[PDB]
């Protein structure tokens, strides 16, 4: 072995969805999408963490896609690799808008 | 979105 989810308690997406109970209705990204992308709500602002890699994302923009942001900033994630595949992770990083996003900070 | 935490 060697790999193990950073947050085993949130490996079940059904449990991840539950954390979005207090998710701001305000945000364009909906609980279903975020939970399916492997994220669970931190309960603070719009901060979410991935159960698998433990990476945290915040300050979501209107046109952000949970899977893309996941693959873009946390490309080594085992969950992203498992669900979306390596080709997708590579392609995401080549999209102009995302490439610039990653170069910015 | 911005990654406030990236795995070490
Ligand atoms: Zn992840």
């Amino acid at each position: 072995g060697n790999y193990f989810p950073q947050y085993p308690e949130y490996a079940i997406e059904t449990a991840r969805l539950r954390t979005f109970e207090a998710w701001p209705r305000n945000l364009k990204q909906k609980p279903h999408q975020l939970a399916e992308a492997g994220f669970f709500y931190t309960g603070v602002g719009d901060r979410v963490r991935c159960f698998s890699c433990g990476g945290g994302l915040m300050d979501w923009n209107d046109n952000d896609e949970p899977w893309e942001q996941h693959a873009l900033w946390l490309s080594q994630c085992r969950f992203v690799k498992l669900m979306k595949g390596q080709l997708y992770i590579d392609t995401v990083a080549a999209k102009p808008v995302l490439a610039e996003e990653k170069e910015e900070s | 979105a911005i990654a406030y935490f990236i795995p070490d």
